[PDB]
């Protein structure tokens, strides 16, 4: 009978697997997410308000290929992570992001991770929040 | 123990 | 009528949380519970960003030692999810000024839970507050 | 609906 881990160590790692998935195969980011995931990823709507969540790991799948992630470089400036309902841990990054080697640019975001369930000490996705300053601010 | 991996539930 | 949307309970909570922040802070403790954790920025002696507290009495502590005094925020963006056991997750982005100092931006982090003995009624599990000039 | 806030004190 082992321990739960930290929360710290769980986000740590976890931002360290996402940004360096993120970066080289982004298409494999749905793999994440569970059937109730919510996920958005900054982008502003036409002349309107910052866009809307997909939910579940088809749709998350569907719109992170329609991002066009492209040698996707962040730059992680602050993680926090905590313990939060049912055993989950709320994390916080703060951080830069650059795609297609384009402008590098801050961003904040949310992620709920939730215990997987069925393999021990294995987390999902359930919630991921992302918003870019320069759409905000 | 064991290690800490990240995934969904695959349902 | 029915349950709420998670984006109507960030909303109300956000208007309530900082207007509480603005008017009376000596009362936020009010939202939290034994488990609840909480940092608001701070830059620690010689390094990094700061720690965070845990509990009601010692969360009190901490906001009374901020000595929030005619607090002011400007919200420019809330996002709100629902979350595990029909909590909620807030993002919230925006720029806060105390004790009249300059506008400052800050990317916020809530965690809403049932509260579970009155119905619609929400206590803040977790709450990570951040300057980003502090992290930038 | 009526949303309230407050820890289960």
């Amino acid at each position: 009978v082992m321990e739960k881990p930290s929360p710290l160590l769980v986000g740590r790692e976890f931002v360290r697997q996402y940004y360096t998935l993120l970066n080289q195969a982004p298409d494999m980011l749905h793999r994440f997410y569970g059937k109730n995931s919510s996920y958005v990823h900054g982008g502003l709507d036409s002349n309107g308000k910052p866009a809307d969540a997909v939910y579940g790991q088809k749709e998350i799948h569907r719109k992170v290929m329609s991002q066009n992630f492209t040698n996707c470089h962040t730059k992680i400036r602050h993680v926090d992570a905590h313990a939060t309902l049912n055993d989950g841990v709320v994390v916080q990054v703060m951080g830069l992001l650059s795609n297609n080697n384009q402008a590098l640019r801050r961003f904040m975001q949310t992620f709920v991770l939730a215990p997987e369930g069925s393999v021990a000490n294995k987390f999902y996705v359930h919630n991921d929040i992302f918003r870019y300053q320069d759409e905000v601010f | 123990a064991p290690r800490i991996t990240f995934g969904g539930p695959s349902d």
